[PDB]
């Protein structure tokens, strides 16, 4: 047994920017 | 005045007109409306078939005010849903936007960024299809400056956001090509002293590292760890947490790949990110602290020497529960691949205890964890003929009083695994 991968969100950055 | 709340047929009526100003106009007002606090009408601006109208503005070099509006409403419209991005793109903007990279006006050049960037973050494939457009080349072009300092603080923070877009998404993977072409330059932006960009630049290596061990070499090799290690202590939340994030990521790879870290002083910052006060940092920390501890011997022994045990205890202890799963699991693997002698510090720092507590959790997969955990620990006091000394302190605080409660236990592994040391290592 070892190493448990990074899984579920964070959340991270926005994919998107809108610009206003 | 005159650009200010338009509606979208006005906006229609002056962008089908034969009039550059009067489509340049009504360009603007399409861009003012796409940019109102909320709510813009981005579907309404598409059902109008405006799209192919903006894409061709793109081109008018002629006319660098429409270039300019044309794509701030396209960088909103891509700012949507993947619906709404498709329908940028399908208006053939992606060529359109690399071939602006190359305008003199600086904030023209730097919509095309981020229109890009909207266009990559949306998932694999456009990003792959922006890579393939070659966009790569002219971004990259953009910082390929002796002093990053000298380009406008904002101009600097939409690339570097974008190119991170550039190395975001998993299935699949930046293409190894065009990972190899950005990293120089991420590792630059890497020691540039604005927050915001070292944000994403630690956002965008936390991509990169998300993955197999060579996906994570890749990384390791261009001799970033300690920036980010450095970058770990910083003071911007902003910062710590996509930093820690590539650390944790490229603990989860070899031995060899998570000795760099530790070469690099990670350790050292811990005791402070398993304390932190915001609840995620210190869930990530404990997670990493978790691949550390799944390491060799003589890893699980810096954690020792760091002093970090009892802060896993802690932690084990008192924290949001995820954490504390977090915290199972570190211990668990640490017992796993422990030595005797570190079997019985852990053991000496007061794991029994926070442990025992944790088995009334309402989380069969935990339990497992824990459950395997005693029985690791057992083990070492087997080779010390101590295991009726474990047993006593186990006993000693509601330990075997759980551990019987769950011989009964409806899952399968548990059950039986509660069952075995019972009998095993009791009456």
């Amino acid at each position: 047994c070892g190493k448990r991968s990074a899984e579920g969100s964070n959340p991270p950055k926005p994919l998107k920017k809108l610009r206003g | 005045q005159g650009t200010v709340n338009w509606s979208v047929e006005d906006i229609v009526k002056g962008i089908n007109s034969n009039n550059l100003e009067s489509q340049l106009q009504a360009t603007q007002a399409a861009r003012k409306l796409l940019s109102r606090e909320k709510q813009p009408p981005i579907d309404n601006i598409i059902r109008a078939g405006l799209i192919p109208k903006f894409v061709s503005f793109l081109g008018k070099t002629d006319c660098s005010p429409i270039q300019f509006e044309s794509a701030w409403a396209l960088t909103n419209i891509a700012s949507g849903t993947s619906e709404q991005t498709k329908a940028v793109v399908d208006g053939g903007a992606i060529p359109a936007f690399i071939s602006l990279l190359a305008s003199p006006h600086a904030h023209i050049s730097e919509q095309a960024v981020w229109a890009l960037g909207n266009i990559a973050g949306d998932g694999s494939a456009f990003r792959d299809l922006v890579i393939k457009h070659g966009a790569i080349d002219p971004l990259l072009a953009l910082l390929a400056v002796p002093d990053l300092s000298t380009l406008a603080c904002g101009y600097l923070r939409n690339l570097t956001w974008t190119l991170s877009n550039l190395c975001r998404n998993k299935n699949p993977a930046p293409p190894l090509d065009a990972v190899e072409q950005i990293l120089p330059t991420l590792v630059r932006l890497l020691h540039h002293n604005d927050p915001e960009v070292l944000a994403d630049s630690c956002w965008a290596i936390s991509y990169l590292t998300d993955g197999p061990n060579e996906r994570i070499e890749m990384v390791v090799k261009k001799g970033v760890v300690p920036q980010l290690v450095k970058l770990l202590g910083a003071t911007e939340l902003p910062i710590v947490t996509p930093a820690l994030r590539a650390i944790g990521n490229i603990v989860t790879g070899t031995d060899e790949q998570t000795q760099k870290v530790i070469d690099a002083g990670a350790l050292a910052v811990f005791p402070s990110l398993l304390t932190n006060p915001k609840t995620n940092i210190q869930k990530e920390a404990t997670w990493t602290m978790s691949n550390i501890t799944a390491g060799r011997q003589d890893q699980i022994q810096q954690v020792v020497n760091h002093g970090l045990v009892p802060f896993l205890v802690g932690v084990l202890s008192k924290a949001d529960f995820k954490t504390q799963k977090e915290a199972a699991w570190a211990i668990t693997n640490y017992t796993s691949g422990g030595t005797v002698e570190q079997i019985v510090y852990l053991v000496h720092c007061g794991i029994i205890e926070p442990l025992m507590n944790l088995l009334s959790a309402k989380d069969t997969k935990i339990i497992q964890v824990i459950l395997d955990a005693i029985s690791n620990i057992f083990q070492a006091a087997e080779k010390l003929g101590e295991t009726e000394k474990l047993s006593i302190m186990i006993e000693e605080c509601g330990g075997l009083d759980k551990i019987e409660a769950l011989q009964r236990h409806e899952n399968e592994s548990v059950y039986k695994a509660s069952l075995n040391l019972i009998e095993k290592y009791f009456s």
